[PDB]
């Protein structure tokens, strides 16, 4: 309108507060993969 | 981390019903009054 446009500018204000988690980690995964395969069984060992 | 151990059994458990009768499988098989194919016998065998 002629040179000015119109904006909503704020009168009144608050703080909000977001969470972000971010993950960094996981559990450490472990595998005896002789233990995992055979168990006991010393057949099974042989075989492996 | 060394391969997985498991633990030595102390003891053994063998359990049996007691006091079951023979099958006397032989007594059958021996039977002089032999079938034919056509006529194939059965007997079933349990708590023996
Ligand atoms: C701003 O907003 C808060 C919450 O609605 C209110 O308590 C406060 O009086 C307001 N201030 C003005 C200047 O409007």
């Amino acid at each position: 309108v002629g040179g000015l446009y119109e904006i909503k500018i704020p009168t009144n204000f608050t703080i909000v507060g977001q969470e972000e988690f971010i993950q960094t980690n996981s559990p450490k995964v472990t595998i005896d993969c002789s233990l995992f395969v055979c168990s006991n069984y010393a057949a099974c060992h042989d075989l492996l | 981390d060394l391969s997985g151990f498991t633990v030595k059994p102390v003891a053994t458990v063998h359990r049996r019903i007691p006091d079951l009768p023979d099958c006397d499988i032989d007594k059958w098989l021996n039977n002089f009054n032999v079938p034919s194919p056509l006529n194939w016998e059965r007997k079933i065998f349990s708590n023996c």
